């Protein structure tokens, strides 16, 4: 099934140094798929969350009857978490609860021959219908999630050990 | 099942225990009915605490010696303590009647018969255009299952604080 | 064959429905008693005794302690129908007295009507002929009706009669007012 | 069933048959959908007939019209004096209610008993001639829908018509009079009668 | 579907048939393709429809007030303040509401289809046409007609309404981006021009006393 799912590109063809894909069953395969994507776009929110609470760009005004928005965008956004309330943080969680709920309860799982999670709410998916331009597409999404993964371990490695990237590390933020 | 009522859209059929089958056909009857009978209590039972909880009363005397005042200075949970016994001996009576005549239909609803219908005013319901019906049944069920969650969460924040975080420092609670 | 009642067990072989209450409930299996003196004729016969005794005295508790004793015995006073017996014992013990030997002639001349119409067949187990309005010449669907309507609210009225003597003469109250006190303890 | 629809498109070409509640599809004592559909067009028609009776009877009791002469043997005139109709009402007696009560009573009555019911071969809202149907034995000169004739000799085309613009005419003054009663005991409700109407405040649904 | 992307072949085909999120695909509600590729057609039609109908109503609202009563009260106007955008506040409430009616009741007969005159755009209607009014016209009093109220056109030929389609939503999706440099011209504003226009309501849409 490897042979015919996306991921596959022109600078390593297919990159499977360990052989982890024919090692289990479809369904572990499927699996990996379903992580590697989840890994992608919770690594893409977070290289993009971590750039944009750099740069110092906020919402206005307060994100508590307490806490503002501006407290947290002076910190790093690494330690703004620290800041942000309980009670927001149970509202961050059931939130991702009920859509890790949903998502593997949704009919024909994924480690079956089903799809993989899509939007929540609102369900529509944007999804192109063509075969050619959709695989391209889900052939993007991958590799910028592969980068991403990389790069938000850049960011908490420039956060906990000083140094460890050259273009990071001067900077007050990372 | 899906061509039952209750399955919709983002999870449907939802039975991960697959508790449908742990029985028979007219076990899944009962468990149907149990269902629509939960969400309509607690429907009841998340409106009764949001209207006695704000303020919202009857103007005048509930009896000889209990107004309505008294009771709405209390929260609903021990307002229940303070009606009369005369006054749940005839709200326990009309439930006794209400839950012995829709039992007593001629067909079971274990037994493939109707669910529970209204019992005085005794509105008939029967050719309600089976679509509308439809769509309407998936409404009452899932206002049912959501009202459910909420009079389970106003008792557990009633009386463990911080259970919910939207009713924390809620004066009603 | 089950029991309607009991589904687990087998129908009792002498009820086959045709009395009233019928439903085959006789697990200790009493029916088939046949010694001394005692058969389903009987029991029915005892069974019917039973039920309208039982059923005058729920009603003949109900009025006094609503409305209070009839005129001539305003003595009572007590709602405890098990004391109010003695106040009228107290005061008037003939009338009492006058029932009981009423009900003395009325039982013996009765308990022959049993052993008689036991040897014979043209009685009915409880079968007076006392149908003076007439109910059973038309009808007999509507009329089987109202044997098992004397049954119903017979086999009730024994629990009910039962329960009165014995919450009468355990609490000193008097039935309806042993019906609020439950009422009050037991609210939630 | 059948013709219901066909009277509601004639009441409205754009709005052909609306029943969100789907109502017109129910029995009620179990008679069959047919004769409660006559039991539901002859509520609309009282409901509409009472408040537009209702509604020329607001405004002719809320401005100052008491007419002579006042029927008492003591005195005590129609009570006008409050004024504000809703209060006027409650001022009349408490055995003078009884008297408005029951002789509509009668109407309720003899629509019901005399020549023909609407939850059988129908004609909602068609009451009885006093004349026929042998019950009253007074007999009484005038009868209740053409006491002085008029107007017969208009054709079933002319008639058809008129139930139609009856009951939009009824549909919109139920709307009508309720909109006084709303602002009498609470006020912004309907927004372009403020402070014409001077809040009753009591009760509207209890008579006595 | 395949006519959508017709039209596509006649508004610029320098760029193209263009749906990033490829809705053009999706289905709405369960309703389906067909019905699904109709709402977004007449979405962004009436969304065109009004940008240019507020694009020409943010041009002479500034410059140019009708002076006479605008109400029983006096302060015969709301007194501009040439910034178009923060005269909607104080027009007052009441004003509003009627507004509110009209579009209430215009916009029900649209989806209406004229008591059934015409059919409904997810189920067949060429998606711009407004129903006309003439069964409410037939019935209570002569009103005019919302597109064409005199009759001036239906003098076309009938292959110059394609062509003046395919310019409607052309001039359409372009205003509505060109009000909306208005109107964000306005907090933050972010453009070369500068000056134009400031006020701070910002949007949406009502104002002192609601809720
Ligand atoms: C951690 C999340 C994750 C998961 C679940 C996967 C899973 C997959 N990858 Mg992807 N990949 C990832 C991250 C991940 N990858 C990252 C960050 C990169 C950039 C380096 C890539 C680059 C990449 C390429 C170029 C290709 C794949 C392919 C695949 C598929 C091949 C099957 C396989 O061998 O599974 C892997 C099995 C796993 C159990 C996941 C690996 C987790 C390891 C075992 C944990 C230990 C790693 C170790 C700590 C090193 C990390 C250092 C860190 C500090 C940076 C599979 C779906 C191939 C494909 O898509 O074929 C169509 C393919 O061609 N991956
Ligand atoms: C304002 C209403 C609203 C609400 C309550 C949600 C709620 C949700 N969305 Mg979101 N979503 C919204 C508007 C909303 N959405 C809008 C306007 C967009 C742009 C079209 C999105 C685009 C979006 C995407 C791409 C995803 C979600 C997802 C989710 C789920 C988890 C994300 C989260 O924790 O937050 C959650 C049920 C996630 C989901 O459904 O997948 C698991 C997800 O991947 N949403
Ligand atoms: C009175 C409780 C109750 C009962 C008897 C049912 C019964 C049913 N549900 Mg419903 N459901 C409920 C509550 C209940 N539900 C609540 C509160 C929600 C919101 C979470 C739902 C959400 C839901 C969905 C989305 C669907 C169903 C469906 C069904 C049918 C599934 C078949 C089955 O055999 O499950 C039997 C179920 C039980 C025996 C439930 C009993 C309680 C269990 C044994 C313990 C639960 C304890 C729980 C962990 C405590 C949580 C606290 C809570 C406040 C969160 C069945 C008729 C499906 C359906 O309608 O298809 C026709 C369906 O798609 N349910
Ligand atoms: C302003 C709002 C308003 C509304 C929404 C209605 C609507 C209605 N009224 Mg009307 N009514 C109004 C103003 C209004 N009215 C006013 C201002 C008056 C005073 C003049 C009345 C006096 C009035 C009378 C005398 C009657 C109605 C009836 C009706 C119902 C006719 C349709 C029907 O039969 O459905 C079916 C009915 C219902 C859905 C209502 C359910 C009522 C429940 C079951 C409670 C029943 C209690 C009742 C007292 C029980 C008595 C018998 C019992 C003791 C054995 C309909 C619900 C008629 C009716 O209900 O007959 C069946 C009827 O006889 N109304
Ligand atoms: C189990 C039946 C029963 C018994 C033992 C009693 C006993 C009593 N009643 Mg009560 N009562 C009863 C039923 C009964 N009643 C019924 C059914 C009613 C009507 C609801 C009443 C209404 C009532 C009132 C209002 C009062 C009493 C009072 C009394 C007390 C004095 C009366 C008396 O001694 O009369 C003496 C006996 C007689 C005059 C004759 C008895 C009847 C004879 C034996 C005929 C029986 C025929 C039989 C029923 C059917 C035919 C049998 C056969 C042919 C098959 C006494 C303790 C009074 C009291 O003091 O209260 C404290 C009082 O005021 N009773
Ligand atoms: C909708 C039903 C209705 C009801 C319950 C009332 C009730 C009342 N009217 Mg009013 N009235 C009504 C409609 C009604 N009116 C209509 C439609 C008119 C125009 C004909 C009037 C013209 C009117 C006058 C001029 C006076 C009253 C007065 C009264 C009050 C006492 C005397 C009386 O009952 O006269 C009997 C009712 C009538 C004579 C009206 C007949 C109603 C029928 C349906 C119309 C047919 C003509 C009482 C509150 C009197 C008063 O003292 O007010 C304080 C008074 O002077 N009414
Ligand atoms: C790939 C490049 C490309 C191609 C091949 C086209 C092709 C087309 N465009 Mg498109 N378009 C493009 C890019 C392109 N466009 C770009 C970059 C823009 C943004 C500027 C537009 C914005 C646009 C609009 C708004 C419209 C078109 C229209 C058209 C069609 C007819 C144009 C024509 O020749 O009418 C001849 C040209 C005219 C008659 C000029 C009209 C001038 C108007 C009436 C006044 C404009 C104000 C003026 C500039 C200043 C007034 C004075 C001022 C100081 C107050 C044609 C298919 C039109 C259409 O779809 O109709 C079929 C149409 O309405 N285009
Ligand atoms: C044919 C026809 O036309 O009819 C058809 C069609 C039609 C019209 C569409 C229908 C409909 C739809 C309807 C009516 C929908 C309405 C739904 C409704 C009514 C939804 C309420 C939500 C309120 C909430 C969640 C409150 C939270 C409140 C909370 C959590 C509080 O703390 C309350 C509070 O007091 C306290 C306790 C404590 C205070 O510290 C705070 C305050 C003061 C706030 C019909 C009638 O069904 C049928
Ligand atoms: C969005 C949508 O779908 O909406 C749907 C929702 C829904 C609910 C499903 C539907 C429905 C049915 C509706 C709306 C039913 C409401 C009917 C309504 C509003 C009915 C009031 C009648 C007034 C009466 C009987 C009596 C007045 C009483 C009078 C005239 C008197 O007795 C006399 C009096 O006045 C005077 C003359 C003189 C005074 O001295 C004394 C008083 C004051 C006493 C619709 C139609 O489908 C619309
Ligand atoms: C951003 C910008 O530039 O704009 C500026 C300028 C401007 C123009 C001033 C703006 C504005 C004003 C706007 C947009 C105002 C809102 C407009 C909008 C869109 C309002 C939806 C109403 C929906 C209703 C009432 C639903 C009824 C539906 C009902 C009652 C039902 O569902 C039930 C029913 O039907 C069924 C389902 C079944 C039947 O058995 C029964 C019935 C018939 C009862 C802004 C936003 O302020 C700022
Ligand atoms: C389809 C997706 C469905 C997703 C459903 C998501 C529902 C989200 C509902 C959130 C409601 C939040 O409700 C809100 O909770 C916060 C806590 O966070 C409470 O906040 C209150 O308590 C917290 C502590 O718990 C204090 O720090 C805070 O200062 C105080 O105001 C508010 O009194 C309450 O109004």
């Amino acid at each position: 099934k490897v042979d015919e799912m996306p991921g596959a590109t022109a600078p390593l063809g297919k990159f499977d140094p360990l052989n982890l894909a024919t090692l289990g069953s479809e369904s572990t395969l499927a699996w990996f798929r379903a992580a590697e994507l989840k890994h992608s776009r919770v690594a893409m929110l977070a290289t993009t969350g971590y750039l944009v609470q750099a740069a110092g760009i906020h919402f206005p005004g307060m994100l508590s009857s307490d806490v503002s928005f501006e407290s947290l965008s002076a910190m790093k956004p690494l330690d703004a978490w620290d800041a942000v309330p309980e009670g927001g943080k149970n509202q961050i969680y059931f939130t991702i609860f009920l859509a890790e709920f949903i998502t593997e309860c949704k009919g024909t799982h994924y480690t079956k021959g089903g799809p993989l999670p899509t939007i929540v709410f609102p369900p529509i998916d944007f999804s192109t219908v063509n075969p050619e331009q959709l695989k391209t597409r889900q052939n993007r999404e991958l590799n910028n999630g592969r980068l991403a993964m990389i790069a938000i371990m850049s960011f908490v490695a420039a956060a906990n050990i000083p140094g460890s990237v050259p273009a990071l590390a001067g900077n007050p933020m990372f | 099942l899906s061509s039952l009522p209750g399955s919709t859209a983002p999870v449907g059929p939802f039975d991960p225990l697959n508790l449908a089958d742990s029985g028979s056909e007219e076990t899944l009857a009962w468990f149907r009915a149990s269902e629509l009978k939960h969400g309509r209590v607690a429907m009841l039972a998340t409106t009764g605490y949001l209207v006695q909880g704000a303020g919202i009363h009857f103007p005048g005397m509930l009896s000889s010696d209990v107004s309505f005042e008294s009771l709405s200075a209390m929260k609903p949970l021990e307002a229940w303590d303070a009606v009369p016994d005369a006054g749940k001996a005839q709200i326990l009576g009309t439930i006794f009647i209400a839950e012995m005549i829709t039992e007593s239909k001629p067909v079971h609803y274990t037994k493939g018969g109707p669910m529970p219908t209204m019992v005085f005013p005794a509105i008939d319901f029967s050719g309600v255009d089976a679509a509308t019906l439809k769509r309407k049944q998936d409404s009452e069920l899932n206002n049912g299952r959501l009202a459910m969650i909420a009079i389970m969460s106003f008792i557990s924040a009633a009386n463990i604080p911080g259970s919910v975080p939207a009713l924390t420092n809620n004066p009603a609670f | 064959e089950k029991s309607q009642s009991l589904p687990f067990m087998n129908r009792p072989p002498l009820l086959d429905g045709s009395m009233a209450g019928d439903v085959g409930f006789d697990p200790l299996g009493l029916s088939n008693i046949d010694d001394v003196g005692i058969d389903l004729y009987w029991l029915r016969e005892a069974e019917i005794k039973h039920c309208r005794v039982a059923m005058l005295a729920v009603v003949g508790i109900l009025q006094v302690e609503i409305f209070g004793p009839a005129p001539g015995c305003e003595m009572a006073t007590d709602k405890c129908q098990m004391d109010a017996f003695w106040q009228i014992w107290g005061a008037h013990p003939q009338y009492i007295a006058f029932g009981l030997i009423m009900i003395m002639m009325i039982e013996m001349i009765s308990g022959i009507a049993t052993t008689q119409g036991r040897e014979s067949g043209e009685r009915a187990p409880g079968d007076f002929g006392l149908d003076p309005l007439g109910y059973g010449k038309g009808d007999a669907a509507g009329y089987a009706r109202l044997q098992a309507q004397e049954i119903a609210n017979g086999r009730l009225a024994m629990f009910a009669a039962a329960g009165e003597i014995m919450q009468g003469c355990t609490t000193h109250q008097g039935a309806l007012e042993n019906l609020m006190t439950a009422l009050r303890d037991n609210s939630f | 069933k059948d013709d219901l629809i066909a009277i509601a498109e004639k009441s409205n070409p754009v709005l052909k048959y609306y029943d969100p509640l789907q109502l017109g599809s129910t029995t009620i004592w179990g008679e069959t959908n047919s004769a409660t559909i006559g039991f539901l067009r002859q509520s609309e028609i009282k409901h509409g007939r009472i408040a537009m009776a209702a509604f020329v009877g607001y405004i002719v009791q809320a401005n100052g019209i008491h007419f002579p002469w006042p029927m008492s043997f003591d005195g005590t005139p129609f009570p006008a004096d409050a004024g504000s109709p809703p209060e006027q009402w409650d001022a009349l007696s408490d055995a003078a209610k009884w008297q408005i009560i029951l002789f509509i009573g009668f109407l309720e009555w003899f629509s019901e008993a005399a020549g023909k019911h609407y939850m059988r071969g129908g004609k909602p809202g068609a009451f009885p001639n006093f004349s026929d149907s042998d019950l009253i034995p007074h007999p009484v000169p005038l009868n209740l829908y053409d006491p002085f004739g008029f107007s017969k000799g208009k054709t079933e085309a002319q008639k058809a018509d008129g139930l139609i613009k009856e009951l939009n005419n009824g549909r919109l003054a139920m709307i009508g009079i309720m909109g006084f009663l709303a602002e009498q005991k609470v006020e912004g409700s309907v927004p372009l009668l403020k402070g014409v109407v001077p809040h009753y405040d009591g009760e509207v649904m209890a008579p006595f | 579907k395949a006519e959508l992307e017709a039209i596509a072949k006649k508004a610029n085909p320098t760029l193209g048939y263009y749906d990033p999120l490829s809705l053009a695909d999706k289905d709405f509600w369960g309703k389906g393709n067909d019905a699904t590729i109709a709402f977004l057609r007449q979405s962004e039609i009436k969304h065109g429809r009004i940008a240019m109908f507020a694009f020409v109503g943010y041009i002479v609202q500034s410059n140019f007030v009708f002076p006479w009563a605008q109400t029983l009260a006096g302060a015969p106007h709301p007194s501009a303040d040439l910034s178009p955008e923060a005269q909607w506040d104080a027009i007052p409430l009441g004003a509003k509401w009627q507004i509110f009616a009209v579009i209430s009741a215009l916009e029900l007969w649209d989806e209406c289809g004229g008591g059934g005159v015409l059919p409904h755009y997810t189920k067949g209607r060429k998606p711009g046409q407004y129903p006309p009014f003439t069964l409410f016209r037939d019935n209570v009093h002569f009103v005019l007609d919302l597109y064409d109220p005199f009759g001036f056109n239906k003098n076309m030929s009938e292959e110059t309404k394609e062509r003046r389609l395919v310019s409607e939503l052309n001039n359409g999706r372009l205003a509505m981006l060109g009000i909306f440099g208005f109107l964000c011209a306005d907090t933050i504003p972010g453009s070369v021009p500068l000056l134009n226009d400031i006020a701070i309501p910002y949007s949406g849409q009502v104002m002192q006393p609601f809720e």
